């Protein structure tokens, strides 16, 4: 009941995918094997909602795996957490993506999409109450951004009516690891903008500085990273799993934090998150664990939400605490924040508790931010469009895939207008 | 014999419910089980061999409360038919709870009032418990409250809804579902009770001195409250009530039936020594504003009608001092056109103390239910978020999109108008 | 270079149906002049409000008479007829295709832009194409190819909005063009509803283009014809809606919301005027805000049992009319011109 | 004046 | 470049029934397919027909060639010189709704449609059609007897054209067919035919436009006051001496063929005569006006020009 089918394009979006099925499986008590050894019930209560069930009490993830290249998925498959998945949803080429967008959306994607969606209806058949899609991708790279984009329209074409909830991975400002990185994300943000209904939007760059400043860690790696999104991925769709006083779906979510149909662009955050040799120190209570939410380094996208309002936040508590404390520390935020949220928009802090914390945390939080300043990553994105376009780089590798300049400049020009709409709303 | 049907509509319906059938079962000593080791006829049903079912129907969208319910402490105690549980949520959209989603068990449940109704002889009326802002405290139970009104219509309904509060807020819909629900259901319902958990948190930090209230404190706060305004029928005593004199005497028009419960002593075990207690203290701090459960204060306004649910040891008299006390004071202002607006209720039963509770055992309690103008002001800010959300037109979409026709807001706010300047002209 | 333009939003109501005379209902209407309409005892004021006997002849003299001219001219036209169900947007736009009484809009535009291109200068050349397509369920379906389920909306060099791959018949004679018109709405998405027996499910786009070419100046013209029949708001408790229908209505409901708030966003003032929101407001964009003669034919029930949305659409109507177009001639550049600004 | 058609073939 | 000759083709019909009633006899013999003597005088043409060919293989053999070169890009233009009543309607008209006879107009309409109907669907089409004739050396427009006496202006490029004269586009074999029967309707023969489409062959994909006319013309009896064709003799005259200042401008209708004379277009030229013995010394007059329109060559290019946006990218440099 409210299954959710989970999808993950390319290396970014597997190695991200394969950290989150460790935690949810940690989370709900099954071993790799796939056997079950938890202690609450409360475990196998909602198993339905992220597994389907096999003969002999094993546990299989609805997750379908999608790559045009077959490295990364040998690299999940012989992982430790790797035999847990049906061998039947490794779908994967052999010619990849080359970090061309076009090459992943229109020539070597298109001839896996078809198997691609065969595995997702599978799958989806087999659901009772289909509830929504996850999907993890980069929007600086080709075979996530290209053919998720492509899948995400196909399954919008598909499933009009169900929640498509996306966790992307924005490219960073300073540090660029593509030099194709502007094209990829405009043309995937042109499609993501129309075909989603709430995408979180992760960039490295938040994710290093949290874990140089915060979690003090000498040498973070990307186990580290996709580790803090695997928490806020988990702690969204928490209400789904567990028993709470007050429970929030994914619709829920999207009802209350989207004002107006295309401002669906999220800044995830989590707390709390603590340094080894500092937890003996820290008090945890909801006054701490919402000064780290509302903090600016917390936030995991590199736009400070102090150069902007707030629209709509999200604050998913996890564990035993009062429903009073929580709504005590919202409106205090609010009041002594007036400045950074909106006054066309009363009580901009939506409120979900669940009465089941993480293993080893007494509470635990996800934080779900609306803020006009996601502005600045698109304009940033737009800036460097503009910049190798006006001069046509790097650009008959894309045309040579079937593109054409006309859909760079749609491209360019939906940017331009989700800006303008945020700038609207400030 | 006089039996009622309590209906529990969405989260906070059913919470309140989970705390209202564990205090009865306390009160009327049902174990858990259903086992029994009169005067339990108006909230259960005897079988042929102890089982007692509770007259209640769970309803809500998700699953996952009464699901709680059905794996808790009272599993074996409801029939499982009457726990009713839907597949996806309404997702704080009146639309979902009302037009799309609400019309898929809109005909169990009125299926399962039709068989509680028919093994009733003296159906009294119906306590529905739900909440305003939620997608299916507003968008179900104005459905079903249509369907009751259509259906029964001279039986009486009563409602005991979660009101939005000024300051403290969960959803941010919260006032489009706030003022379509009361928009669609102020022509069905006959006497809205209403309450905040504002109030009652201010309640709870004052007077039970707890810091960290929750849901379940208010929830057993609600409880006595009902159990208070039911116990006439359940208990003997002297001026016993019925639901229909609670009608007639505290609805002077048919448009102005939105009265606020107030209960007395609220105290915790430490201060339920050195105090005495007594009728007219319980009745003074009644009638005190910040005693209210709702966030409004009575002084900006004029009390209309006030009934008075006395329990425990109580003797006429000292209700008499009370209320002559209550009228020679200035600042508690009566309107004009009621000479007398003060209805007394006394029973011989004392309120019971939930084991693992905050309320301390008490000789006798009160509930103060009055139809006071002070509740115009909450209207009218409800109104302005309301009108600062639309002006923009933020989430409309949603709403629209399942569907909802924008007119439709239009016409709730021109309602709320409406009620706001029936208020003012039955205070003047 | 600029000739501001208003919107020629202009009232019709219809008579009293059977369902609604039958049924204790009254003609709150009160008609004042001949540009303004009372309801409740609130003026509002339009460029022309036609009352419950006006024929289907009058209404285009008044409405879509200067659209032909327009158009033949060289500026962009479009009309689309707005309301609540059952409320007359089928029978001004098109109703009885081959009444000579009883036809619509295009019946009659289709008719006079042959008699004035018959009775134009000698030297020009007309090439004329017909395209006709539906937004239904948020899909593009072109009505003469069941092929296209559906379309998408790109955009021009200047930043124009145009459906892309709607098929494209160039027409001779107007009897050509009432097959197109006949075959559409063969395909066009219809449903039984209490209010109306054969309401319409589709926001239907009739598009003509008008290529002119002078022989002897080598001047060329182009003008962009549009004629929207769009869905009516409709009431779950008035229309009975159960299944297909239902979401049907939803669908629809959200686009007219749509339409509505670029309406109020022109008539504020606003920066972002939201034309990205729905397909119906992307297709419409230079109709509501850029280079385009708009007229919009409001279309009202004179019933007390339709009070609140006759009110909302007269809101709607008098927002309209507020806003404001910049309209040009649309002059393509010649290819003698083109050679001889290269020699010179 | 004169309407004309093209010829595809 | 290239340089085609102007073809000429000799053409015989049978003996009339008047002719045999009068006793006329069979001077003209037939000797090869490439010649034909009479009066003991061999007369070199580039392909005699028979008294007895059919219009079908005369059509084949000077056509079709004609139909495929104006489809492309070329001009082209076929009329007939003969002595009254020796067969130019036959040969150009023949029958307009009889399947069998379709002498020159219906078969190369049918043809150039089918045409069309074959080869590349990325071609745009727009074919014109304008049918007029002059008399007196008085043009007159023959769609609408409301023109009377029009003129010649000057376009682009030096190729005198009929200027005001109605263009009718048409769209499939029956417009055509019905066109050139209203056209043949409103004539009631000393009077010029001058038929033209202007068939314009635009691709999308190359943007490249080829424009091209081919003129199916006929001319009046040689029976020699008759002007046109005195002037018509004079140019030819002009033509096969190769003096220059040829007068074009003498009379009019040799104002509108001055490309095919010797322009950029291909043209065939075809002449009807007679065996009968009673007309010895008109019929040599035709048989050597075939002789020296052989002597004439022309330069024909191909028509082409550029599309609008072509103009443009050519003004970017
Ligand atoms: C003795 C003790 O209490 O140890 C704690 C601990 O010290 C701290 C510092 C933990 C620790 O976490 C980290 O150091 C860390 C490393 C990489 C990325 C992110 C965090 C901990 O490793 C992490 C671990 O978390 C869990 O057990 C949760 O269930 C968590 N699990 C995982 O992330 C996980 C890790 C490996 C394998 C499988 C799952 C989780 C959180 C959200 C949703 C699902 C699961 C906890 C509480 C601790 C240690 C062990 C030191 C903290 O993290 C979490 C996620 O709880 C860091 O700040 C918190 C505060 C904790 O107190
Ligand atoms: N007193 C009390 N109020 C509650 C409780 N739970 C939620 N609320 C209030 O109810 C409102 C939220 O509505 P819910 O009842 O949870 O939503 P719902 O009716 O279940 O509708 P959906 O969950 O959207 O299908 C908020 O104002 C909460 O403060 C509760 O247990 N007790
Ligand atoms: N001016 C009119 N005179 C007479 N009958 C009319 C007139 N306008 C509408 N009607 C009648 O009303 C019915 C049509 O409703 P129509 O006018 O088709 O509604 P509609 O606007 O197309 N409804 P919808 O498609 O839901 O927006 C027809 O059968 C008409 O005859
Ligand atoms: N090859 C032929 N076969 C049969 N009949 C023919 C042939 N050629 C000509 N005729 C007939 O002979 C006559 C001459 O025809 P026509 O073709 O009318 O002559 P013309 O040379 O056009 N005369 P004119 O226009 O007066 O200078 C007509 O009756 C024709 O039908
Ligand atoms: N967190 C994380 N990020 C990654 C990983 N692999 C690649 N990335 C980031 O993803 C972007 C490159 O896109 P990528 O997914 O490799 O291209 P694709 O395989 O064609 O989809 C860059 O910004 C990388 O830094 C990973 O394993 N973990
Ligand atoms: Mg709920
Ligand atoms: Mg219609
Ligand atoms: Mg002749």
């Amino acid at each position: 009941m409210r299954e959710i089918v989970h999808i993950q394009a390319g290396q970014c979006g597997n190695q991200i995918g394969a950290k989150f099925w460790e935690v949810i499986s940690d989370e709900h008590g099954i071993d790799p094997t796939g056997s079950y050894h938890g202690d609450s019930d409360l475990q196998l209560e909602r198993i339905n909602v992220y597994y389907n069930e096999a003969a002999g009490n094993k546990y299989v993830p609805r997750a379908i795996l999608v790559d045009l290249e077959p490295g990364t998925m040998d690299s999940v498959r012989s992982g430790p957490f790797g035999q847990i998945f049906r061998p039947d949803n490794f779908v994967f080429g052999q010619s990849g993506a080359g970090n061309n967008w076009a090459k992943g959306h229109y020539t070597e994607g298109a001839e896996l999409v078809d198997s691609v969606l065969d595995v997702v209806r599978k799958e989806s058949e087999s659901c009772d109450c289909l509830q929504g899609f996850q999907l993890t991708h980069s929007l600086g790279g080709g075979t996530g951004s290209g053919m998720g984009t492509l899948l995400i329209s196909k399954i919008r074409e598909e499933y009009p009516d169900r929640i498509m909830n996306t966790f992307s991975v924005v490219p960073s400002p300073k540090v660029s690891d593509t030099v194709v990185e502007p094209y990829n994300a405009t043309l995937s943000v042109h499609q993501l903008v129309e075909n989603t209904d709430e995408t979180y939007c992760i960039d490295n760059e938040a994710l290093y500085d949290i874990c140089f400043r915060t979690l003090k860690l000498t040498t973070p790696t990307y186990g580290d990273l996709n580790h803090l999104v695997s928490a806020t991925m988990s702690g969204v769709t928490t209400c789904l799993r567990f028993p709470g006083q007050l429970n929030a779906d994914l619709r829920k979510l999207a009802v209350n934090m989207v004002p107006f149909p295309r401002l669906h662009f999220f800044m995830p955050g989590f707390a709390p998150l603590t340094s080894r040799g500092s937890q003996q120190y820290r008090a945890l209570t909801v006054p701490e664990l919402t000064q780290q939410m509302f903090d600016a380094k917390n936030m995991m996208a590199a736009c400070d939400p102090r150069h902007g309002r707030y629209l709509t936040v999200a604050a998913v508590f996890r564990g035993r605490m009062s429903m009073k404390e929580v709504d005590e520390q919202m409106l205090n935020v609010q009041n002594k924040n007036s400045s950074y949220f909106v006054e066309w928009i009363p009580n901009n802090v939506k409120t979900a508790v669940c009465d089941i914390p993480p293993r080893g945390l007494k509470m635990s939080a996800t934080f779900i931010g609306n803020s006009t300043a996601i502005q600045e990553l698109f304009k940033r994105i737009s800036e460097q469009f503009t910049a190798m376009f006006r001069r046509k780089a790097f650009l008959h590798w894309y045309t040579g895939e079937g593109m054409d300049e006309m859909e760079f400049t749609e491209a360019e020009s939906n940017m331009n207008d989700l800006v303008s709409e945020y700038q609207q709303y400030q | 014999m006089r039996e009622c049907i309590s209906i529990h509509v969405g989260q906070a319906g059913v919470q309140i419910g989970n705390a209202c059938w564990e205090l009865y079962c306390l009160e009327h000593g049902i174990q858990p089980d259903g086992q029994m080791p009169d005067s339990f006829n108006t909230f259960f049903s005897e079988t042929g061999a102890g089982k007692h079912v509770p007259r209640a129907v769970f309803v809500d969208l998700e699953p996952t409360v009464i699901d709680e319910v059905r794996t808790g402490t009272y599993r074996q105690l409801f029939h499982p038919e009457q726990l009713i549980t839907g597949k996806e949520d309404a997702a704080n959209n009146y639309a979902r709870g009302h037009y799309t989603i609400g019309k898929e068990i809109i005909d169990l449940v009125l299926d399962r009032i039709r068989k509680l109704a028919d093994q009733c002889t003296g159906l009294q009326g119906f306590l529905v418990f739900h909440s305003f802002g939620g997608g299916t405290g507003s968008g179900f139970t104005s459905l079903l409250m249509e369907r009751l009104s259509v259906d029964y219509g001279k039986k009486s309904k009563l409602e005991f809804s979660i009101y939005p509060a000024p300051q403290v807020s969960t959803a941010v819909v919260e006032p489009y579902n706030s003022i379509l629900t009361t928009h669609t259901t102020l022509e069905h319902s006959d006497c809205a009770f209403m309450v905040d958990n504002e109030a009652i948190y201010d309640i709870c930090r004052r007077n039970l001195d707890i810091e960290r209230p929750t849901y379940t404190n208010l929830n057993r706060l609600i409880s006595q409250i009902v159990s208070s305004i039911t116990a006439s029928l359940r208990f003997d005593g002297a001026l016993n009530v019925d639901l229909t004199e609670f009608q007639t005497n505290l609805v002077p028009y048919p448009r102005i039936h939105f009265p606020l419960a107030t209960y007395a002593p609220v105290i915790s075990a430490e201060k339920a020594y050195h105090e005495q207690l007594s009728v007219a203290e319980i009745t003074n701090a009644c009638f005190e504003p910040a005693n209210q459960m709702v966030k409004c204060d009575p002084r900006h306004g004029k009390y209309m009608a006030c009934c008075l649910l006395y329990r425990g040891d109580v003797v006429p008299k000292d209700v008499n001092a009370a209320i002559a006390t209550i009228k020679t004071k200035r600042s508690i202002q009566f309107v004009d056109w009621c000479p007398t607006g003060f209805k007394v209720g006394i029973n011989y039963q004392p309120p019971t103390v939930v084991p693992g509770g905050d309320l301390a055992k008490v000789q006798r309690a009160v509930c103060m239910l009055s139809n006071t103008t002070a509740i115009a002001e909450a209207w009218a800010r409800l109104d302005h978020k309301f009108d600062l959300m639309y002006a923009k037109r933020a989430f409309v979409h949603w709403y629209v999109g399942e569907g909802m026709e924008e007119g439709e807001f239009s016409e709730a706010r021109e309602d709320m108008a409406a009620l706001e300047k029936d208020y003012e002209e039955v205070g003047v | 270079d600029l000739a501001e333009c208003n919107i020629k939003v202009m009232c019709r109501f219809r008579p009293l149906n059977e369902s609604e005379v039958n049924r204790g209902d009254k003609y709150i209407a009160k008609f004042q002049g001949e540009d303004t309409v009372v309801i409740a005892s609130k003026p509002y004021a339009f460029d022309r409000v036609f009352q419950s006997s006006t024929s289907q002849e009058q209404v285009y003299n008044d409405c879509a008479k200067k659209i032909v001219k327009d158009v033949l001219e060289g500026y962009n036209g479009t009309i689309f007829a707005y309301g609540q169900t059952s409320s007359g947007k089928t029978h001004t736009m098109e109703g009885k295709l081959h009444d000579p009484e009883g036809m619509g809009i295009i019946p009659r535009i289709v008719q006079d832009i042959f008699n004035y291109i018959y009775s134009m200068d000698e030297n020009l050349e007309f090439h004329i194409k017909v395209s006709y397509f539906e937004i239904y369920l948020d899909k593009i379906r072109d009505l003469l190819d069941v092929s296209k389920t559906n379309l998408s909306v790109h955009e021009d060099k200047n930043r124009v909005p145009y459906v892309k791959g709607c098929t494209e018949r160039f027409v001779c004679s107007p009897d050509e063009v009432m097959d197109t018109i006949d075959e559409g709405k063969s395909n066009r998405h219809v449903a039984v509803t209490n209010m109306n027996e054969h309401s319409s499910r589709s926001h239907s786009i009739f598009l003509i283009n008008v290529k002119q070419e002078n022989t002897q100046t080598e001047q060329k013209l182009s003008g962009k014809l549009y004629l929207v029949d769009l869905a009516g708001s409709e009431k779950v408790s008035k229309t009975g809606a159960e299944g297909a229908v239902l979401d049907e209505a939803k669908n629809i409901n959200k686009s007219l919301s749509a339409l509505g708030n670029v309406i109020s966003a022109l008539a504020e003032g606003s920066t972002y005027v939201p034309y990205r929101d729905s397909k119906m407001t992307r297709i419409l964009q230079d109709s509501l805000g850029g280079n385009c003669r708009t007229t919009i034919v409001i279309c009202c029930s004179p019933s007390s049992y339709n009070e609140s949305e006759t009110k909302s659409t007269l809101l709607f109507g008098q927002r309209a009319k507020t806003i404001k177009n910049t309209v040009c001639v649309n002059v393509e550049l010649t290819a003698e011109q083109w050679k001889k600004k290269y020699e010179k």
